[PDB]
């Protein structure tokens, strides 16, 4: 039920006897896969976790200074000397200055005067690389249970049943992974991180607690003290002229000053940048997509075997509409008669009684076994006006639903939709190892590409009337002696063959 | 002031309070009256300016020196903060700016 | 709008009928755009029977 | 120094020899103790610096400053040259450049 | 005799009976004009002078400051203020400095100071512009009158006979001059100073007691305090803070500094520039060409009616030959009979007797009465070998004498460099306005053009088998009907018969 | 040259018979370039008599 | 120091020890006083520098010179090592490059 | 057996009748010349000698100076004089400084001081030429007398058999050597140091112990004082102002310093340079070839005469095998029968009995009579598989030997080899002087370049079927009139005839 | 290799009869290249009698 409010919503259905299937997942989406006869999983993508990063160079805003000294000789001396001129924490600058008889020397010429002094870094930045074995991925999968669909389970502490959530954290270390959801079964995820946001010109800086990420050619174009990449309590910083002034000239002497805080400066610069935030020693990023393949061959439904129920099945609330044309419906049972199927229908008047529909969540049941207990499904009701019925004999509920658009614009629109996603997939998405899978491949992304338009055109899904049109057309084809008009005849045959052999 | 001698070189540890006055010390020479002049002298605390300040003839008027002494050349030094907070004065308003991006 | 999902839908319902209609009005216009015109009357009269 | 007051201001003409040293004088309210630290004070002669300096709270200690009297803000001025030889020392190093042609 | 000793040096002469004739003169050559019954003129022009030059701008190099003052507000107290700032003596600037409670007020803001000094000019320069009513030329004006040729008269305070030398001054006012001679006549002369060295893009630069002359788009780039020329005590200065460097901003005050002498920076930007001379306001220029027109109505000769000398002549040393090709005689007569004619002449065998060249000193004279007295000519011998004879009876001496060239070639450089002359020549060349003088502008610049090379060429100057060869050339080209053989042959036959005309 | 100067001397000195000369000279050759000749040889016997 | 005359010439030995001192000697004008500003002094040792220091009137001050005496000029000779070990002090520091090949 | 272990190693064949023969040796290699009744000698170079020779030039790298001294005069007084500018060993420097009232003069101008101090080189380095009449080879010959080829014998002390090892020293003086060889017998060579490294072109460099060569371009190219070769305790410089440093200006002195050693220097430019060794005050040199010929006239054998072998001979370990295809092969013999012929055969099968090789040693004998003693002989095999057999009776040896290639591979390898060493002894191969010794030359140069090939093809050497194919070859090309086809062809069969008629 | 150095041996230790064998041979073909396959089979039974 996590992938109910969410903008971004897709929808994935594979063949009926087609165990893997392919998918993609967004950072700010929800992925909803389907069957026939296995239960609606829910993915999603949390967060990416970024862990043991490596430290390639540090940056000194803020500095300070002490024991200045200086030392001054005159012309026919020679060059000024200092003690702590050999010492590396100790920066010095050298000059000439005009010299004469008040200064203590009588000869007129300019001399050499050396100033030096300490260095002491007090605040610093800090620069990451990041290196793909370190990313670390995390994935929520629901299941539709028929839940009761409360949000007060915010946090993973407890109100978090173990069969119907669960979290996945894909390494790539290791990208596969098995997951098990208890009663429902055990699924299959190959997830490969790839196509993502580059991370081979991004570092991430770390300053004053707060984090960004910035450019591999800015970071270095930046102009202040540096040091090598080492781990030493005390390295031999670089280029610290930059952030000690010296003054103009002095007869005998010369006073050095430190910059002051260059936190604004920054922080200024920093202004069209990226932030995110961080844990610990671990980094959170919230961009970066992911491609996956689930295998689903132990998932199975939970209440399959259930009987109906024959209790007293009322409406908790007017049910809502979300922007994807999909209808809540939230049930409250009276009676005790156990963990019973939810008898529910879709049709256009209330004596047809014909489904004209599909739900969205397979297998609708009662969780437990109160006397007055609550339920929630999700359905999607067709287009124009219907009838939702629920329960039978005479204490069955009726309630009318309007849905507006068209069958041929959504159609179309999840027809767009399943080619851009096939084109996001261009590399993993077919096998050309061992043969006997290529023919598989070749027919599961044809149907993840047009059973949405099949499902919504070819009538009723009567299974026996499409087999004959396609056996028609297929013949019209084949009595054609002109070229283009065989092979185009025969394909279109061929697939419609296919995807009437599919589910509907 | 104290006034000490560490490899035959004479150090002489100045505080705030004499500031703008002379002092007179002993050497191996003999007396030695030497003036004091610094304008950017602070309080004591481990920031300390020390620099060289040299002889010359009485019969010249400093120029651009703020230290003289009639023995030998003496080393002064004296610290360089505000109100004994351990904090120097860093009034640069340099304004080091970076490119944006 | 109002009636062109209704119709569409009972076209999508029972696709078979609609087609034996269509062809059968199909063949009894005298001109091409007459044909059409009797074809889409059929399309327009199919929801309701009265 | 000299004391004076022109339209209800007073002006304090300090020579070279006065420098580093408080002087006492009276004003409308009472005796003020005003304290010089000038440093780059010079001779007599034309070229004359001059700059008002404020009055200030006993409790806040001077920082970057070189004058201050407790009466209230007093104007300060002092000729700026070297050795009397009426000349300044325009010690600028500029070195402007022109175009050749 | 001032004309002998200069590289560049031309020949011009006119049309027996005409009066006018046009020259060039060039600041680095002279000019010889030659006639049949008038004496030989000799044209120099000396110096260019410039003089009552207006004053365009001046700039001050050296400068010093005094009474430094400024003022400081911080925070909730508005702008600083002076009186001094009213004042256009007294140039001050603005700026914004952090403040505390260690600077004397209370709150923690930046606030405004502002500080000014006087301004007084110890040294400057001054920059003049040039107009062509100043301009005025000097022209020296010899006469071959067989005088000692002796140099020992440089200045012009004796030893200069006025009846032998004069001195013009051509100015823009007035360019019509008369010229008194003395006992040899007066000449006119009309000078116009056109197609000289352009003096609208140049400045005339005085500094330190010395100038030079600078481009008006360099002129006003230069970055140094300026004023106009106005007759004032105390002027008005713009941009001096180009000279005076202002220190950075202390807690509440501001020390300023002037520059030092920018008298190097100066004399090393002006190393690639034009340099001139000056006498107390006027300044003097050495380059500038001048067209003139002389009149020569009343210039008569001076010995033409004296008697011959019977006398005895002799050489002072070997004659001298000049570049030109002119060959320099010194004579020295012995006798008491006043001045006589010197009787000489010139041919190709002592048995000969033929004169065969030209003089370039008409009449040559001796112009003492003394016993042992001394007198110069100048004459053109002919190309190849010649025979100089002086004197008469048994007591005439004779000199051999040799010259290399062509008669031809010599032709052909004094027809080129008549042309490139009458190409200079340009505006002023023939009148356009009443008739009767347009037949005798063509003929005189035909004349001008022509007639070294006529003189040079066609015989020993018979002037009655000329006239022949030029009717018959006219019948030759009479009695033709083709084209373009008539009209060039009757025209060359008439240029031919005009050049006899006049004189050879 | 040496010759070249006399002879021009001479044929400017008395230009009547040189061209007499000439002209009697350059109808007593049978071609072109011979008349050339002969009356070169005119101008260079010219000078000299003997 | 050693005061002798070779030649109608004045040579005055001056060690280490007489650095920045004045001198008494005898001319045949009288008696000589002779002041040395040498700075860059050294012991004795073969490297001797040796230049004449000229007489000048005392109403006038001394401009670029370290020696003075007032009787005539004396030519003052005095060595240049470092700590009496032979060895000359050789900083020039130009480090001449050659070509490769 | 000095050649035995050498890369590059050659083989020369004369001819049967032929004396003389050419060679040529490299530094590097070694020269094996054999015959068919003459035995085997080895060739090689050990090193060039330089000695005797000449100075050119000396620089000094380190200097120091004493007495410096300068004299200074102000304007009105002349140029400064010093006593000491007349002497060599001084160099001093003029310059102008500022003077004034301060400096001991009046007048306010610039005056004239000089400065000069001694200079004494106190280390420094020569350069020398190299002569061709100067360098002297050393060539070392060995005989392949079945020795024990024991390396224990490296220096020239002892352990060497002067009737088998020599020395031979090759000088430019006497090109024309007799070496004796004891019983062996006397041999002439005339060796012609040409085509060398080139010494025209090169310095040897001598600095702090260690010697280098340089060109001679480079060693003048030096900014460094420097003297010519001139035996003299004291020398006169040049250009020494390179080594000291006077300083800018002052009014009454200049202080001159020294530069420091400048053996880094010189090191640091001399890294790309060769190297060498010298004892004393000769040098060695490892690079440069020689050409000689060798007259062997008096070279006898010296075991022809003696009787087989009736004792016992055994191997002493498995015969190694060269890189130039050759097998060693060490005997021990016992038996008291002194000095006898070691009979010895190769063959391709123990039954065959049939000679398929040669021999490098020719007449292998043992040397001592002692009861157990050994000796060694080098052999070529032929190319696959093959037998040795060593003794006779019962008591013969045999051992099976492999040996990889082709005959026909090798054949046209020593061709293309021996067709290079004729193109290197381009001068004096031939002699153009008395006839008879021009047929003598061809036939000797074309054995020297083919016989390595006809030994290997043409049969077994039976030298009687050789020439019968050469008859009717020769009689082939003679009867064809065609043209191209008969001289080819008899060219072809005469130089079959002949490369028969000479050893195989 | 460990054939052809062989016959290449035994071609050169007895060329003679080698010859008469090859020249037998080669007028035993009917066409240029099937002598040349005549001649390289007797250059291969060369070695081995058998
Ligand atoms: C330094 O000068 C003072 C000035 O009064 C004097 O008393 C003292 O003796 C001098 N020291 C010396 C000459 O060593
Ligand atoms: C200024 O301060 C001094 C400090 O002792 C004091 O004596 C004087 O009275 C004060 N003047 C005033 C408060 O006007
Ligand atoms: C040098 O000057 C001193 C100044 O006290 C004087 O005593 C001495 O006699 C002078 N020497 C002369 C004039 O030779």
């Amino acid at each position: 039920i996590r992938c109910i409010g969410i903008g971004n919503r897709d929808f994935i259905e594979g063949m009926s006897g087609g165990t893997w299937v392919d998918i993609v997942l967004e950072h700010g989406g929800c992925v909803t896969v389907m069957s026939n006869n296995k239960p609606t999983l829910d993915f999603e993508l949390v967060t990416t976790t970024a862990s043991n990063m490596a430290e390639v160079r540090s940056y000194c805003y803020e500095a300070n200074i002490s024991e200045m000294a200086s030392d001054s000789r005159c012309p026919t001396q020679g060059e000024a000397y200092l003690d702590k001129m050999a010492d590396s924490q100790f920066v010095c600058k050298r000059g000439y200055v005009d010299r004469g008889w008040g200064n203590g020397c009588g000869l007129f010429g300019k001399g050499s005067i050396v100033t030096c002094a300490k260095f002491t870094c007090v605040k610093k930045l800090t620069g990451k690389s990041i290196q793909p074995e370190n990313l670390e991925y995390r994935v929520l999968v629901s299941v539709h249970a028929s839940q009761h669909g409360g949000m007060i389970n915010n946090d993973t502490n407890h109100q978090h049943d173990k069969e119907n959530r669960a979290r996945i954290d894909i390494t790539a270390s290791a990208p596969r992974v098995e997951v098990e959801l208890g009663s429902f079964g055990s699924i299959s995820m190959e997830c490969e991180p790839r196509s993502g946001l580059n991370f081979g010109d991004l570092y991430y800086l770390t300053m004053n607690n707060k984090h960004w990420l910035v450019n591999r050619d800015w970071f270095h174009d930046l102009s202040l003290p540096w040091h090598t990449g080492a781990t030493s309590n005390n390295h031999h910083w670089n280029n610290k002229e930059a952030l000690v002034e010296f003054r103009e000239a002095h007869a005998k002497k010369q006073t050095a000053v430190v910059l002051g805080s260059q936190e604004g400066a920054v922080h200024a610069a920093l202004a069209g940048a990226l932030e995110a935030e961080s844990d610990g020693h671990k980094a959170t990023i919230y961009s970066g997509h992911l491609k996956c393949r689930l295998k689903l061959d132990k998932l199975r439904l939970k209440g399959m075997s259930y009987a109906l129920c024959t209790g007293a099945f009322t409406f908790a609330r007017t049910p809502s509409e979300t922007i994807h044309g999909t209808a809540t419906v939230e049930l409250q049972y009276a009676g005790e008669d156990g963990p019973c199927k939810v008898p529910i229908v879709i049709t256009s008047d209330t004596n047809s009684m014909a489904s004209t529909g599909r739900l969205i969540t397979a297998n609708p049941v009662v969780t437990e076994s109160g006397a007055n207990s609550k339920m929630m499904v999700e359905i999607d009701p067709p287009f124009g006006d219907s009838y939702i019925i629920v329960g039978t004999g005479t204490t069955k509920i009726t309630h009318h639903w309007h849905r507006a658009g068209s069958s041929i614009g959504r159609a179309f629109e999840a027809t767009m939709r399943g080619a851009k996603r096939m084109a996001v997939l261009g590399d993993t998405a077919w096998d050309f190892g061992s043969v006997g899978g290529m023919f598989n491949s070749v027919g599961k992304f044809v149907h993840q590409v047009f059973g949405s338009a099949f499902k919504a055109l070819f009538g009723g899904m009567s299974w026996f009337t499409q087999l004959l049109i396609g056996f028609l057309l297929i013949w019209m084809g084949l009595n054609a002696r002109g070229g283009t008009v065989a092979m185009s005849f025969m394909g279109i045959g061929a697939m419609l063959i296919f995807l009437a052999t599919s589910v509907s | 002031v104290e006034v000490t001698k560490k490899g035959d070189t004479y150090y002489m540890f100045a505080d705030k309070k004499d500031a703008g006055k002379v002092v007179t010390f002993e050497t191996e020479s003999g007396p030695n009256r030497c003036s004091i002049q610094a304008m950017d002298i602070g309080h004591m605390c481990p920031a300390t300016m020390s620099y060289e300040c040299p002889v010359l003839e009485p019969q010249y008027e400093p120029e651009d020196v703020d230290c003289w002494c009639n023995s030998t050349a003496a080393w002064i030094v004296y610290g360089t903060c505000t109100h004994k907070t351990t904090g120097e004065t860093r009034r640069s308003r340099r304004s080091i700016t970076l490119p944006s991006h």
